[PDB]
């Protein structure tokens, strides 16, 4: 009932663990932000197209 | 000899005694400044 | 071509000279690629070819020069070819025939091919003329001395000189 | 997933602490360091087709 | 080279005794420790004796150094030997070191020159007895003027110091007396006016007398909050201080007993405008609350934290404890979430409300012990160390960068004097002949042309016919449009990263632990890489045949194989081994 | 500025053996002081 | 022996190449002097230059700020550590728009902004020109033909020189780039932005920067003026000029250290009353000059005279303006970039670096920063030592490398301009690969009439790749330069820790003649190689 | 409007913290020493939320970044002047404002700060209950460094030497050889096949999992990602502020390299000494703490070596049962051991490929696929297999 029009919840490829992430370097974990974002936006953008 | 040389001057880094230094006089308005006499 | 090639560019028309800039960029970049191809062909002809190196077993030997790093070197370009053919001569370590044209130098004192086509001709692709001196250019100052003092040939009399 | 760890029970006192696995290392192909499923003690998976 | 509470040398002895003008006396020492010119730096006992062992030290130096020079008329390392003077080698050698030791020199002494004028304790005082209006102005061009973005507050601060310094005149010490001249010559402009534009108003002064009055201003550092924090609307929060502020009725009666009382020798709002700032430096007039404002700087400045005194205003001045709370989260969750997604279950909402209170409580309870337990920490290089992490605040605290500019050329000067060593000295003869026993060999005994080099990976990655192909022709051009050179920004950048995590575990590789997470940085760089090239090539071969142009060119180059999913171990090239192996080499941490 | 080293472009120039000696095209004081050198090795070696 | 017959060899060749450079210099200067007089006949004069002293910004207690009333009149003479203040009067139209604009000018951040913008967009470079005595000038005539002398008697005794001057010759009539008494001395300000006023405080310092000390006699300060609107890419020919009137230049301190005291001792009262008199003859003495000089004592309090003079005059405490305006970091790589644009400039004058130094760094530090900057693997710290010290034979092949890759990654840049009239110009930027990253044709600067032929854009972007071609192949000779010299020494005289030095030497050679001789029969097997075991052979000799 | 403000520290010629120490800010020496935001993060628990640099190669190379930025950190500078005197002239509080406003967008100030994009429920938590957008804008601090690194070229250079590439490439090779010498060693025990044996009597023991009646729900329940099926990590308790910034600081302790740690501790320590000293004193005192640093080290290595692998002559050498004598207790490295190893690996071996006369040695697979690969067109198609995801043939 509740999760009818909904788009799947995204799947980041490579996503890290806090243990992992507690490691990169401010560049490196803004580089990770990047991605995140980006694989985020595009799928939720992906499901309104699609629906 | 070479080595035993080296260990020997660090060593001396260990070796290092403190001089004693000289407190002054906390104030609230200002700093004291002592001078060799 | 200009009569078929001409109206793509425009010309009344007016120059587009962006087509014509992508397509200059373009045309460079295949030439290039097709260098850097050969450069490397040769490199592979030479590994599957020879069974020493291949004795050693090493992936290594087949990315460890690429067309990156063989030769001939891009921003080398100029010293190699803004030569005068006697210079070209001793570079590639022809001392016969630089020796040759400096005498007659005192004494009787678009184009379309590359600068060095003059200089290098078939015969010195046979890998039996390379003298030492030029083989292993990463070396050649170090074995310019095994070398003789005019031929590009080894010296037996130096290289026993120096083991005596 | 199971720890190669020595156990207190009677019988299992043969077993004894395992080493680690060897950090960069070719193994043989029937075998794996023992890390994993992906990675077992024996490869029961063939590798042909 | 700098860390917290270090001494360093603002004197150059070096210039005298290369003379051979020697001290031995202390008296002789605090000669030769005196500057003529106009400024004068004060001591405290401590820096004093620390420069006077200094001093001597380098004396038996110099001394010991031209000794043995006439003797063979440095010493060194244990198993070398001299090579001789006038040798290259060791011509060379010596230079670097004069010229490493040189700067060595100049930044130890630059260090201690923000240390002088950061006030830093042991240079307890600067005294101005002796400076002409030239002086005066420069000085302060270069330390107030330059420094300030406001204008305005300049001002304020100047008739806030000669307020402090006419109220605490008792408990300063007799050096002092001189700048009580400069305060009572203060000229005012008279009451609502030739002098309107040039100096402030008394009644502005007496604004600043009932501030040292009603928050007990001992200080610079407390002029600073006061100041800072006054004209805001929080006010009487802020500036609250915990002796409580005396009621405004003792205080204003005693502003009536001064402003009277100083009449017969000759709730306050915050003042208006003060005349334009250069007026206060160019004028004569002003020339005493200029010098005023100068002693206010340099001296006046003491250790104590003002936030013991103001404790609401430690947030607003520097930044607020993050365990100090100035919806519930799921609703901010959802909010993030955006409407696209389901909402949360509720059960999870719950939980994660429940998790929110337990933090929140975490935070209180341990919001003091963090506190205490950092700075007994920093009390007792070692690991906790800085520029300037110092117990108390310091208004004029040097920017960090300004000592690590230094610092690093300090270390450059270092490695360079560090050098020389293998020029002046060589080793044994017959080590050598040795040595020279076991030739290098391009093969074995030589290291691999392919080290790890950020270059190497640029190239390797550069060298794929795809971003080859991307980077040159594929991408529109990047001077001509501007997404040209958005793109190509975009596609250099990820390149850079991907290579520099390359890069970083082919340095490590050797270590496991680090190992397999740099690796994990490499593939989140080359999952960025691999989705912008895919992007742009469905966009090139999308976009809207003639022989040899850029779409056949690019269906020419076939499958584009991605970086991801690419072995490569430390050298940068794919391995040797067998998949198996290196997937297990690689996997995730745990 | 004033020192005392060749003034020249190519390293070559500077080229000496590993015990700071150059018997050849040294400076009078550079070989003066390499002859002194090599003179008292070889007076200690064949000492010995 | 032959070490140093290697190190006098490269000696002549600098000396023949050098040579061959300077007429280079002469037509290029010349050329310029007259696209210069020809762009000043139709351009906007600068018609006043005024050398003056500069005017205390500090008042009397019964005056009022707003005058600005003195300029003061002129200056016979210019002290040499000394602030003077030139004026000039540019009447061109950014600057009137200034004039306007803020004498319209109870503030807005917006006006602010663009007031700055505007004095941003044109500038003025101001440089003191020194006069020659016939003297002088016979002296240096005597110089440079003693020098040509002796490069003719260089080239005679040995042939290969004589060649090589051609090819130095063919090679800068390439490489360089096509332009289609008084003497100067120091560059004062590169760039002084548009003022209202129109005057600039000018410090003259003691030392013009070689590094040498500068000489008396007769200065007129020269002016040039640059609009960026007019002049973009700031050709020199195309600029306003105009000069001041001569005045003398010389150092006062040895006359005004012999007229206070009446001297390598300063006793401790006058130090203080010393520098205001110094300050009173028009000498710049800051106030930390004054506080270290006063840091350095003898046993009695003393200040050492001579510590003084060199606090003074050298560029720790004040700096020409020109000076200042370059970062640390450029001045660090800056004779770097000045030898390679003299590369590409044959024969420059330091008239000429003086007036390019400026655009020519802030380029190198934006676009060329991995070119020029220090780079650990590849730079050499120390030209005698390189070889030994920071170099191993063990690291050797390793740095070559670096070096190739580095180059191969790297990008330069070249601009090219049609010689037939149409204003056609390309740009190009350029991989180590020779392949183009991008190629850009500009119509801007040509008229809107075009009729350009496809053959004409083609021969226009051709020489654009070359110039770009040929600024990444000299780029790669500076970046790559010294350490591949550096290991030449390392490879030639230190042979002997090698294996194809000494005893084993005769193995290589073995080694190498077997390899031919075996790559023979591979070529005759169809390469196909012989077995390793020789199972292949029909005799076991 | 934070921005604004952080522009105007910025500008500042002064230190935002005024030099004094706050508990959350990590003044870092990777950073140049600069006061960075570093909160404890209590989702999390106990830990500081920051980079903690794990090799000493990361330290070199953010340092060198520092050096290359040098200059747009000066021009930048140039420019504040000029700001800042701007902000003198205007004499009103909200122009002042529109200035930092729009002076902050260019200089990109609010791009500095980088919050967390991730939509996930959980790591939604652990960012946002101790650091979140409202709490990340309002504690950030920004140097001109982390500024200038945005509008700059990117640097192709890490600031690693020559000679540090030296000891990376002699360090690397030498733990290397170590390691493979300790595996070896291990095979030759026989503890690796004891090893798997010991994990065949486990069996012995164990059920078979149940994996469900629907075994792809199943399957995904216990990942967490059907509907309602989500867990909260556990919760745990946070460790004492002394343990997590010790972890902190000593995480980049260790990172820093010989010069600098021995620099930064002589002249600290030159205050407080007996007998202190400026000048070249000083500088020698340095170079000379530096190489015995090195010297000490390196006989240190190989004493451990020694203890690792059990080398070096047992007893005396002149014993009158030969020299020889030596003594093997069971499961216990020695050099003999050592050494009859490699004897038998390679004795009088030629090349790797000596046995390959033998057909079924050829194709084994053991020690890698690479004398297999021969023509580049294999190797290639190797490649590609790969990187498809299918197996290598």
């Amino acid at each position: 009932n509740h999760v009818v029009g909904r788009a799947p919840e995204p799947v980041v490829p490579h996503e890290q663990p806090q243990e992992v992430l507690r490691h990169f370097s401010a560049e490196e974990r803004a580089m990770y932000e990047q991605h995140v974002k980006e694989q985020t936006s595009r799928q939720l953008g992906e499901w309104e197209r699609a629906m | 000899e070479v080595v035993e040389r080296d260990a020997a001057l660090m060593k001396k880094t260990l070796s290092s005694g403190r001089r004693l230094r000289h407190r002054v006089e906390s104030s609230r308005t200002h700093r004291n400044a002592g001078s060799l006499s | 071509d200009k009569a078929v090639w001409e109206s793509f560019y425009r010309k009344t028309g007016s120059l587009d000279l962006d087509k014509l800039a992508e397509s200059i960029k373009t045309a460079l970049w295949d030439a290039t690629r097709k260098i850097r191809s050969a450069k490397e062909a040769a490199l592979h002809r030479s590994l599957s070819h020879n069974t020493r190196m291949r004795a050693s077993a090493d992936l290594k030997h087949w990315y460890e020069e690429d067309a990156n790093t063989l030769r001939p070197l891009a921003f080398e370009a100029l010293k190699h070819e803004a030569a005068t053919p006697w210079m070209q001569l001793v570079q590639h370590g022809k001392k016969e025939e630089a020796a040759a044209l400096l005498k007659e130098f005192e004494q009787k004192g678009n184009r379309e091919q590359p600068p060095l086509a003059s200089t290098l001709k078939a015969e010195d692709s046979n890998p039996a003329t390379i003298p030492i001196g030029s083989v292993h250019p990463l070396f050649t100052p170090a074995l310019v001395q095994i070398e003789e003092a005019g031929g590009g040939s080894v010296s037996n009399e130096a290289v026993c000189r120096a083991q005596l | 997933q199971t720890a190669v760890n020595s156990s207190d029970n009677p019988m299992l006192s043969s077993v004894t602490t395992a080493a680690p696995a060897a950090d960069l290392s070719r193994t043989k192909p029937h075998e794996g360091t023992g890390t994993s499923e992906r990675d077992p003690y024996i490869r029961t998976l063939h590798n042909q087709r | 080279i700098t860390s917290r509470g270090q001494f360093n040398p603002i004197h150059n002895f070096s210039y005298a005794m290369e003379r051979g003008v020697r001290a031995r006396d202390v008296k002789a020492f605090e000669k030769l420790i005196t500057n003529p010119g106009p400024l004068r730096v004060a001591y405290t006992p401590d820096y004093l004796d620390w420069l006077h062992r200094c001093y001597k030290a380098k004396g038996t130096y110099m001394d010991a150094r031209a000794v043995a020079e006439k003797k063979f008329n440095g010493a060194p390392p244990p198993g070398m030997f001299l090579r001789p003077a006038h040798s290259f080698r060791r011509l060379a050698g010596e230079l670097k070191r004069r010229r490493a030791q040189s700067i060595l020199d100049e930044v130890a002494r630059a260090q201690g020159m923000l240390d002088l004028f950061e006030r830093q304790p042991h240079f307890p005082a600067i005294h101005i007895d002796r400076c002409s209006r030239f002086h005066l102005v420069e000085l302060f061009k270069e330390m107030v003027l330059e420094r300030s973005l406001d204008s305005n507050m300049i001002w304020e601060k100047a008739l806030l110091y000669r307020a402090i310094l006419s109220e605490r005149k008792p408990s300063y010490p007799t050096s002092f007396h001189y700048i009580f001249t400069a305060v009572e010559d203060t000229v005012f402009a008279p009451t609502i006016h030739p002098l309107a534009a040039k100096c402030p108003t008394l009644e502005a002064y007496y604004y600043y007398v009932y501030l040292v009055k009603k928050y007990y201003i001992d200080n610079a550092v407390e002029a600073h909050v006061v100041l800072r924090c006054h004209r805001e609307p929080n006010a009487a929060d802020l500036l609250f201080s915990n002796p409580p502020p005396k009621d405004d009725t003792e205080i204003m009666k005693a502003v009536e007993l001064l402003r009277n009382a100083d009449i017969q020798r000759g709730p306050p709002v915050l003042p208006g405008a003060y005349p334009p700032i250069d007026m206060l430096w160019r004028c004569e007039e002003n020339l005493p609350l200029l010098k005023v404002l100068l002693f206010g700087e340099f001296n006046l400045i003491v250790s104590e934290n003002p936030f013991v005194k103001f404790p609401s205003a430690h947030g607003f001045l520097t930044r607020p404890y993050s365990t100090d709370s100035s919806m519930s989260l799921a609703n901010v969750m959802a909010e993030k979430r955006g409407h696209l997604l389901p909402s949360l279950p509720r059960n999870t909402a719950t939980s994660i409300d429940a998790r929110a209170q337990d933090i929140r409580r975490l935070q209180q309870k341990h919001h003091r012990d963090d506190i205490v337990s950092f700075q007994k920490l920093l009390r007792t290089p070692s690991a906790f160390s800085s520029y300037s992490d110092w117990s108390y605040f310091n208004p004029r605290a040097v920017r960090a960068e300004e000592r690590d500019r230094l610092t690093r050329k300090a270390v450059e000067a270092l490695k360079l004097y560090d050098s020389a060593t293998n020029d002046i000295y060589r080793h044994s003869f017959e080590d050598v002949q040795a040595c020279h026993t076991q030739r290098v060999t391009e093969r074995d005994r030589t290291m691999p042309p392919y080290l790890p080099t950020l270059p190497h990976f640029v190239a390797i990655i550069k060298k794929d016919p795809h971003i080859s192909f991307l980077l040159h022709i594929g991408l529109p051009d990047r001077n001509s449009s501007e997404e040209g050179s958005a793109k190509h920004k975009e596609l250099e950048k990820r390149i850079y990263y991907l290579a520099r995590a390359l890069y970083h575990t082919a340095l490590e590789y050797h270590n496991e632990t680090v190992r397999r997470v740099n690796r994990q940085k490499v593939n989140v760089a080359a999952s960025l890489l691999d989705n912008f090239v895919e992007q742009e090539w469905t966009t090139i071969l999308r976009d809207k045949d003639t022989q040899n142009d850029k779409k056949q060119l690019a269906r020419r180059l076939g499958r584009y194989m991605l970086f991801a999913n690419r072995s490569l171990d430390d050298t940068g090239f794919p391995t040797d081994a067998r998949a198996d192996d290196y997937t297990r080499w690689m996997a995730p941490p745990s | 500025k004033e020192s005392l080293l060749p003034n020249s472009s190519s390293p070559f120039a500077y080229v000496e053996d590993y015990m700071g000696t150059n018997l050849v095209f040294g400076s009078p004081v550079h070989a003066k002081e390499s002859a002194a050198v090599w003179a008292t090795y070889f007076e200690r070696r064949y000492a010995s | 022996r032959s070490a140093a017959n290697l190190a006098r060899a490269e000696d002549l060749i600098h000396a023949v190449v050098t040579a061959a450079a300077q007429p280079f210099g002469e037509r290029r200067r010349a050329a310029t002097r007259d696209l210069h007089m020809e762009f000043q006949r139709l351009a906007v004069p600068v018609e006043r230059v005024i050398v003056a002293n500069p005017v205390s910004a500090l008042l009397e207690s019964g005056a009022d700020p707003d005058e600005k009333p003195v300029e003061g009149e002129k200056v016979n003479m210019w002290p040499l550590g000394a602030k003077r203040v030139v004026l000039y009067k540019w009447s061109a139209p950014n600057v009137e728009k200034l004039k306007a604009m803020e004498s319209d000018a109870s503030l807005t951040a917006k006006r602010l902004r663009e007031i700055q913008e505007l004095k941003r967009r044109g500038f003025l470079e101001v440089s003191l020109w020194r006069r020659v005595t016939a003297q002088e000038r016979k002296q240096r005539n005597e110089i440079v033909e003693a020098k040509k002398k002796q490069v003719e008697e260089v080239v005679r005794t040995v042939p290969s020189l004589a060649h090589l001057h051609q090819y130095a010759t063919s090679l800068y009539s390439r490489i360089e780039e096509r332009v289609a008494e008084w003497e100067f001395a120091v560059l004062l300000d590169d760039r002084v932005l548009l003022n209202k006023e129109e005057s600039v405080e000018l410090y003259l310092p003691y030392r013009d920067a070689n590094g040498e000390l500068l000489a008396q006699g007769e200065y007129r300060a020269l002016v040039r003026a640059f609009d960026l609107e007019a002049n973009p890419n700031l050709h020199p020919a195309y600029c306003s000029v105009g000069y001041s009137e001569s005045f003398q230049v010389f150092d006062a301190l040895p006359q005004l250290i012999a007229q206070f005291f009446r001297v390598t001792h300063i006793p401790a009262a006058d130090f203080t009353p010393f520098c205001a008199f110094l300050r009173d003859a028009g000498l710049d003495v800051p106030l930390r000059c004054e506080f270290e000089a006063g840091q350095a004592v003898t046993t009695d309090g003393d200040v050492y005279m001579d510590y003084f003079l060199q606090l003074l005059r050298g560029e720790a405490f004040h700096q020409s303006h020109a000076q200042a305006g370059l970062t640390e970091a450029q001045r660090a790589i800056e004779p770097l970039c000045r030898a390679h644009w003299v590369v590409h400039h044959p024969g420059a004058d330091e008239s000429e670096w003086a007036t390019a130094r400026r655009s020519v760094l802030d380029h190198a530090m934006q676009h060329e920063r991995e070119w020029w900057f220090p780079n650990e693997m590849l730079d050499v710290k120390d030209v005698v030592t390189g070889s030994t010290n920071g170099l191993t034979p063990q690291m050797y092949p390793a740095a070559v490398r670096y070096g190739v890759e580095l180059c191969t990654v790297l990008t330069a840049e070249g601009k090219f301009v049609d010689e037939r009239g149409s204003g056609l110009s390309a740009r190009c930027v350029v991989n180590g690969t020779g392949a183009a990253e991008s190629v850009v044709f500009d119509t801007a600067n040509c008229n809107g009439t075009n009729t350009t032929s496809v053959e004409d854009a083609l021969r226009v972007a051709h020489g654009a790749l070359r110039s770009a071609q040929d600024r990444h192949n000299t780029l790669a000779a500076f970046r790559l330069g010294p350490l591949s010299k550096q290991s030449q020494v390392l490879l030639f005289c230190g042979v002997n820790a090698y294996e194809f030095g000494g005893k084993y030497a005769r193995t290589y050679a073995y080694a190498f003649e077997k390899a031919k001789k075996e790559l023979e029969a591979t070529a005759a097997s169809g390469f196909m190689a012989p077995s390793l075991s020789h199972e292949d052979t029909e005799r076991l000799s | 409007d934070w921005a604004s403000h952080m522009q105007r520290e910025l500008f500042g010629e002064v230190d935002p913290l005024g030099g004094q120490a706050h508990k959350d800010y990590y003044r870092d020496v990777t950073r140049g020493y600069s006061p960075q935001y570093a909160p404890r993060n209590f989702a999390n628990g106990g830990a500081v939320a920051y980079p903690h640099i794990q090799s000493p190669y990361e330290y070199e190379e953010a340092a060198h970044r520092r050096v290359w930025l040098d200059h747009d950190v000066d021009r930048m500078r140039e420019e504040f002047t000029q700001h800042r005197a701007s902000l003198r002239s205007l004499a009103s509080a909200q122009e002042r404002e529109e200035l930092l406003r729009s002076r902050a967008a260019e200089y990109q100030v609010a791009n500095t700060v980088h919050e967390s994009e991730s939509v996930h429920p959980i790591q939604q938590l652990y960012n946002s209950g101790g650091t979140s957008r409202s709490a990340l804008k309002q504690q950030a601090v920004a140097d001109r460094y982390s500024i200038a690194e945005q509008h700059s070229p990117l640097p192709l250079t890490t600031g690693v030497d020559r000679d540090a590439l030296d000891e990376a490439q002699r360090t690397k090779d030498r733990i290397l050889n170590d390691s493979f010498t300790a595996e070896n060693l291990l095979i030759t025990h026989g503890l690796r096949e004891k090893e798997k044996h010991d994990f065949t009597i486990l069996q012995r023991t164990v059920r078979i999992p149940f994996q469900g009646y629907d075994m792809d729900r199943f399957l995904a329940q216990q990942k967490g990602t059907p509907y309602g099926a989500q867990q909260l990590p556990p919760n745990v308790v946070p460790s004492s502020m002394e343990e997590a910034q010790r972890t902190l600081r000593g995480s980049s302790a260790t990172a820093t390299p010989l010069v600098d740690a021995v620099a930064q501790k002589v002249y600290a320590r030159n205050t407080v000494v007996d007998r202190p000293a400026i000048g070249e004193q000083l500088t020698e005192q340095i170079i000379n703490i530096m190489r015995a640093s090195r010297t000490t080290a390196e006989q240190q290595r190989e004493e451990e070596r020694a203890q690792r692998f059990g080398l070096g002559r047992q007893g005396a050498l002149v014993q009158d049962g030969g020299p020889d004598q030596r003594t093997l207790k069971k499961h216990t490295n020695d050099e003999r051991i050592v050494d009859a190893m490699l004897f038998q690996q390679n004795a009088y071996r030629k090349t790797p490929t000596d046995e390959h006369w033998n057909p079924y040695i050829r194709r084994s697979t053991e020690n890698g696929v690479g004398h297999l690969l021969q023509n580049k067109f294999d190797i290639m198609r190797r490649e590609d297999r790969l990187s498809k995801g299918e197996q290598d043939l």
